[PDB]
């Protein structure tokens, strides 16, 4: 079945599962041609495949060459996502293959399902949650590796840095989604909040700053306030 | 012209023969249907005045033997049987006609409806879908489930229609995942036509037989099968021109023949709007589209 607020804690049990977010797979800029018509230019993209229990991120970089000479690219992008996810599963040892894959957008169900026909016991699921995974390219280190890539490439990250050394998966995921929610609603402020203090740095092998426990509390409160402000502005409440 | 006599009619029943039907009263002296046109399959079907549930009936072809109906008070329904004694059967049939206790198969001479609904249906294929090889006719009813329905219980009573499933290894070549799922041409032409059905006529025949079981018995898995087979064709970029033209004729008479009041459960909204308006063959069903619009514009 679909994933929603009721069955939310299932993400943190011991059944291996992956979220797949395809929002950044096919990325364009829109511009005017010399004759005044509109054309698109593709830039590099990424499939965002995340184990929400362990933090392991499977960042499959989608090089613009993938699109060359192809039509209906937004539809193709869904099939290339499904192809790349299927190949990821096949590449993993049996005991590491997921029991479920949750697609953040319902348009991926058919492509993934068709691509996973070899894995009948892997359940493909939609979600009613409104996960902010499209803000993944607001994370500087992820945006940088995608934009610099010169060929298809898989890059592996732990999106939780070392957080699990001190907090649970459940809490880890709520921090991640709150950070990314903030980044989505107002990137400029969100990024300001994370870096205002030069003395708190990002380890070379990490994505986020090395806040102490007490500093994460001030951060999470700052991100909360950001989200609610932007809401009043959006709707005039 | 052939005859199916009835030993008696002990219970109030609506009898159908093909697209015709008659009300028969309890212990009314009804003794059969005459002038049944040779050369086609037929179906004789029943709905008791007391149980508007369970429509049931018998597919048959009179070239394959002498058949008659007899009520069975133990099982509570009209049974088809075969009389092996040719002489003994002509005797019953002639005396009943002499006594004029038989209705005449009421074919208007202008009317090709039944031929059009059954063009490609052959008794031999029916008996493979309804396996009961000791009888030469086939029983079907409202509640019988299909083989595919059963996979998702009793196999003696299954409708062994050809399983179609768009999200299956059979349908999708490895490496052509996207291609084959958007363009089912491979699945239609190679897997189904050349592989399983062997030619388009056996495919049309199953399609039509499925439709008629849905119309006559409200058999819900039959409706599913009919829709699946239409969808497979309409979702294929590459179909022989002769199949498209015949398909438009097949579907026209099926839509023409459907009871106006049943269009809500027999017609799948998604399939028909996809076939007529989104699919590769949106432009190849001019008669089917014209009749659908003028008769069921709401469903669309």
């Amino acid at each position: 079945g679909a994933m929603n607020s009721s069955n939310y804690a299932e993400l943190f049990n011991n059944d291996i599962k992956l979220f797949v977010d395809d929002t950044n797979v096919y990325r364009v800029t829109v511009h005017k041609t010399f004759e005044g018509n509109v054309a698109t230019k593709a830039i590099n993209g990424c499939i965002f495949t995340l184990n929400p229990k362990t933090g392991h991120l499977f960042l499959k970089i989608i090089h613009t060459s993938v699109w060359a000479g192809q039509k209906r690219l937004s539809q193709l992008a869904k099939w290339k996502t499904a192809e790349e996810v299927s190949a990821l599963v096949r590449s993993l040892p049996k005991e590491e293959q997921p029991k479920q894959i949750i697609v953040t957008r319902k348009a991926m169900l058919d492509p993934l399902e068709v691509h996973m026909l070899d894995f009948p016991n892997i359940a493909i699921r939609p979600t009613e949650l409104r996960l902010p995974f499209s803000a993944a390219m607001s994370i500087d280190k992820l945006s940088d590796v995608v934009m610099k890539a010169t060929e298809p490439q898989m890059v592996l990250f732990n999106i939780y840095d070392d957080w699990l050394d001190r907090i649970s998966s459940y809490t880890a995921f709520s921090r991640l989604t709150l950070l990314l929610r903030a980044l989505k609603t107002n990137e400029e402020s969100a990024k300001m909040i994370l870096l205002s203090d030069p003395t708190i740095t990002i380890k070379s092998y990490h994505l986020w700053p090395s806040f102490t426990d007490e500093q994460w509390i001030t951060i999470e409160s700052q991100m909360r306030d950001l989200i609610l402000t932007e809401y009043g502005r959006k709707y005039n409440v | 012209m052939n005859t199916v006599p009835f030993t008696s009619a002990p219970i109030e029943v609506t009898i159908g023969i093909d697209q015709y039907s008659f009300n028969v009263k309890e212990n009314q002296p009804f003794h059969g249907i005459k002038d049944i046109p040779i050369g086609h399959v037929h179906v004789i079907h029943f709905q008791h005045a007391d149980n508007s549930s369970m429509r049931y009936g018998y597919w048959f072809d009179c070239r394959m033997g002498n058949f008659y109906i007899q009520y069975d008070p133990k099982d509570g329904l009209y049974k088809m049987m075969e009389e092996r004694d040719g002489a003994k059967f002509e005797n019953i049939v002639h005396n009943f006609k002499e006594r004029q206790m038989m209705v005449s198969y009421p074919k208007i001479d202008e009317d090709d409806t039944w031929y059009n609904l059954t063009e490609f249906v052959q008794m031999d294929k029916i008996r493979k879908i309804v396996r009961k090889d000791e009888n030469q006719f086939s029983y079907v009813d409202s509640s019988m489930t299909t083989v595919q329905e059963n996979e998702l219980s009793d196999p003696a009573h299954s409708l062994n229609y050809t399983v179609i499933n768009f999200k299956s290894r059979e349908a999708i070549r490895p490496g052509h995942e996207m291609e084959d799922f958007l363009d089912k041409s491979y699945y239609l032409n190679t897997v189904m036509l050349q592989g399983i059905f062997k030619n388009s006529s056996n495919y049309f025949g199953e399609l039509q037989f499925a439709f008629l079981n849905a119309m006559f018995f409200g058999n819900y898995g039959s409706s599913l099968q009919w829709h699946a087979m239409i969808e497979l064709i309409c979702s294929s970029a590459t179909v022989p021109k002769h199949m498209l033209d015949k398909l438009d004729e097949i579907l026209y008479y099926q839509i023409k023949t459907l009871p106006e009041q049943y269009s809500d459960i027999l017609l799948n909204e998604r399939v028909w709007n996809i076939c007529l308006y989104s699919s590769f063959q949106k432009n190849s069903l001019h008669n089917t589209e014209k009749i659908m619009e003028n008769k069921y514009p709401e469903l669309l």
